[PDB]
DNA sequence: AGGGAGTTATTCCGGCCTGACAAGAGGA
DNA sequence: TCCTCTTGTCAGGCCGGAATAACTCCCTATAATGCG
């Protein structure tokens, strides 16, 4: 955690909101109402804003700790802590 | 197993890293986790037990 | 302000909120000028909506049965248009090679012809027959077997897919004939200082002959002599363009005569569709106030009805006889229920559940 | 975690797949049950005591 | 969230952004069909519409939600409440290590000093009490320590 | 007014393939 | 005598066909036309 001080506001520009956002959402879906892991790549949607459960990608290919920066091949969520899904 | 350490290593790649990989190193886990049954040992953990 | 029900009294605190409401009074002018207009403020975009469908009358039935030989007229008008260029027929006989040979299916090619598979095949056995004999005849009477040629190509009828194909392999070899013209004339004009009076004198009618080049060389200008800096890719965007003509094969006038008429074509039919639309646009409303309590808002629905009418004029046929009305009745209230069925829930279902439900 | 690993095997800890959820007393309340009801849907198998 | 027996909850923002990613996603559409001006321009309506109610719903003709009457909350409605800060003002935080109860006299207390329940200070001090119980070694881990609260 | 023919995805049973565990005998 | 080294068979992970769901192209033909 830094120690900061000033905080700065300013109007956003199209590419610093480009910078911020890791993925487009492209369909409104949510969820799949069945099975109800996220859909890609709607609202809710795991490759873009992260891994719905600690350390395991969706498809449940990785699911130890000893992957963490690995980005699942077949879904392209990375392996990581949930926490990430609260800042993305 | 991972303590202290990334990825565990299964028995073949622990061997390679000593260099002996055959049944004796399976056989060196299953001691020590034979002798360290014993209490006074487990004791501390025989509590800590849940 | 912010009276209450009766204007009450009480209550000395109506300062510190009239201080928290601050100088910059724009409003003042704002309000002002807007209720000194009488400009009706229409903010809801229902009402403003309304009005624009209100200014399209109604299409009556003899009108809407004009726009609809209008579009066909368009549609015929760019098929005889595509016919007249002896690039179009190569690739129809190679699918339907395809087709045949058993590379491609029976279905993928053709919906059936105007005036069976034994028919298709014998006429287009013919029409290889007549093709060679027609591109060997080509040193006149080369144009009018060609004339011909397409004249019983005509019979045709492509599916839709491959209409949209072929109109876009010549629209992209189109689009490389201008692309390399334009480039040609753009370095010529620009780099060179060509007069633009004479650019149209001497280039105008061909820009595939070297004479206006040759003529502009002669022509002793210092450009001129600096033509040849780079006369290579000049002269190497002309010979490509006279070797797309070779492919071409019948001139340059032609090119420009068929881009025409596609365009005129194109843009009657697309104007009598826009008259369809418009004319129509009332109907798709009314059909709209069924849907409204399905959880979703008003004006989606009708813009849903509004691409089902689209789809329906496009496939609208009124030699069957009987009113445009019914028909367009049917997409516009499928378009509105698949809408609503499938951008209604949070958790989207599939169709077949919700009509299970 | 790979510790609780090394505890199961060394102790036997074979782990149960069901969590706990039985509904205690609340805190700090002590009485005497007075009465049981017991609402089974149709269609499933009461139990001895329903 | 999925409440307990089936039902979901959502905020409102996920209605909002429904709404937008629909009406541009058919506006993509129509623009594809080349339909004529008047469609398109209604869908950019619809399109100011929506990015203007999901900003600051309220500005406008107040876009209520499907079938439930109560105007959905915006981003700007989000962030501005009684005052202002809903959670960042009053009120107000709720913390950890509180406890409140009746008070009652209790003349024999000295000016400094305040009769607390023994209760409510084993279940404050909790942690302390971990602390110090293991600190003397009464008990062996912190589950024990539990285990001899209780 | 929802009926469907066709197609692909996804779970699931049947069968292949490599680690891991047991019992005894031999060597220091 | 106690400690160490050896051969072999079960178990668990993986892939192919199958079978229930979903999504697009067929959807249509008397006429119905502004309303929140
Ligand atoms: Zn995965």
């Amino acid at each position: 955690t830094e120690e900061f001080d000033a905080i700065k506001i300013a109007l956003a520009s199209p590419d610093m909101i480009r910078s911020w956002s890791f993925g487009e959402v492209k369909k409104p879906e949510t969820i799949n109402y069945r099975t109800f892991k996220p859909e890609r790549d709607g609202l809710f949607c795991a490759r873009i804003f992260g891994p719905v459960k600690d350390y395991e990608c969706l498809c449940g290919k990785y699911k130890r700790l000893k992957h963490r920066g690995v980005i699942c091949e077949k879904c392209g969520v990375e392996v990581t802590q949930t926490k990430v899904r609260r800042e993305r | 197993f991972g303590i202290d350490m990334n990825t565990d290593y299964t028995l073949e790649e622990v061997g390679k890293q000593f260099d002996v990989t055959r049944e004796r190193i399976r056989q060196i886990e299953a001691k020590a986790l034979r002798k360290l049954r014993h209490p006074s040992r487990s004791e501390v953990l025989r509590s800590f037990l849940d | 302000i912010q009276v209450m029900e009766e204007a009450p009294d009480a209550d000395d605190l109506m300062l510190a909120e009239n201080t928290a409401d601050e100088d910059a009074a724009e409003a003042a002018a704002q309000v002002l000028s807007s209720v000194e207009s009488e400009i009706g403020r229409t903010t809801d975009p229902v009402r403003m909506y309304m009005r624009e469908m209100g200014t399209v009358e109604l299409l009556t039935r003899e009108g809407e049965i004009d726009i609809a030989k209008r579009i066909e007229d368009g549609i015929n008008q760019v098929q005889c248009s595509v016919a007249e260029y002896p690039e179009a027929i190569t690739y129809l006989l190679e699918q339907y090679d395809r087709v045949e040979a058993e590379e491609a299916r029976l279905s993928d090619l053709i919906t059936g012809f105007v005036d069976d598979p034994e028919l298709a095949r014998e006429k287009f056995a013919e029409l290889r027959a007549q093709y060679v004999v027609t591109r060997d005849t080509i040193k006149a009477t080369a144009q009018e077997e060609i004339l011909k040629l397409s004249e019983v190509f005509k019979q045709f009828r492509l599916v839709p897919k491959q209409f949209d194909y072929l109109v876009n392999s010549m629209r992209v070899m189109m689009d490389r004939v201008r692309t390399q013209e334009r480039l040609i004339m753009k370095l010529c004009v620009e780099q060179c200082k060509m007069p633009k009076k004479n650019f149209i004198t001497l280039f105008t009618g061909n820009e595939t002959s070297d004479t206006w080049f040759n003529a502009a060389i002669a022509m002793n200008k210092p450009w001129s002599e600096k033509l040849h800096d780079v006369s290579e890719e000049v002269h190497r965007a002309l010979q490509k363009l006279q070797q797309i003509e070779e492919e071409t094969g019948l001139t340059i006038e032609q090119v420009k005569d068929i881009n025409r008429r596609m365009s005129i074509g194109e843009a009657k039919a697309r104007r009598a569709k826009k008259e369809m639309v418009e004319a129509n646009l009332r109907l798709v409303i009314s059909i709209a106030k069924k849907y409204t309590n399905r959880g979703l808002q008003f004006l989606d629905l009708i813009q849903e009805g509004n691409i089902g009418l689209m789809k329906a004029v496009d496939k609208f046929e009124y030699r069957r006889g009987y009113k445009f009305s019914t028909y367009a009745t049917w997409w516009i209230r499928q378009a509105i229920t698949r809408s609503i069925a499938d951008q209604a829930r949070t958790i989207r279902i599939p169709v077949h559940m919700i009509e299970t439900i | 975690t790979p510790e609780e690993k090394l505890l199961r095997a060394i102790f036997g800890e074979k782990a149960s797949d069901v969590k706990d959820s039985s509904l205690r007393v609340p805190n700090g309340v002590s009485g005497t049950v007075i009465d049981v009801q017991v609402f089974t849907r149709d269609g499933v198998e009461k139990d001895k005591r329903a | 969230v999925p409440l307990d027996g089936g039902r979901f909850a959502t905020s409102d923002l996920n209605d909002l952004y429904r709404r937008v990613i629909n009406r541009n996603n058919r506006l993509k559409r129509l623009l594809d069909l080349a339909a004529p001006d008047i469609i398109v321009r209604n869908e950019k309506r619809m399109l100011q519409e929506a990015v203007d109610a999901l900003l600051d719903n309220g500005r406008r003709g107040r876009a209520i939600t499907g079938s439930n009457k109560r105007p959905l909350k915006s981003l700007a409605d989000m962030i501005k409440g009684k005052q202002g800060r809903f959670r960042q003002n009053l009120l107000g935080k709720r913390v950890d290590y509180s406890g409140r109860s009746v008070i009652t006299v209790g003349p024999y207390l000295r000016l400094h000093q305040c009769g607390l329940p023994k209760k409510m200070a084993l279940e404050l001090f909790k942690p302390f009490i971990y602390g110090k119980l293991e600190l003397r070694g009464l008990a062996t881990t912190i589950k024990a320590a539990k285990k001899m609260v209780e």
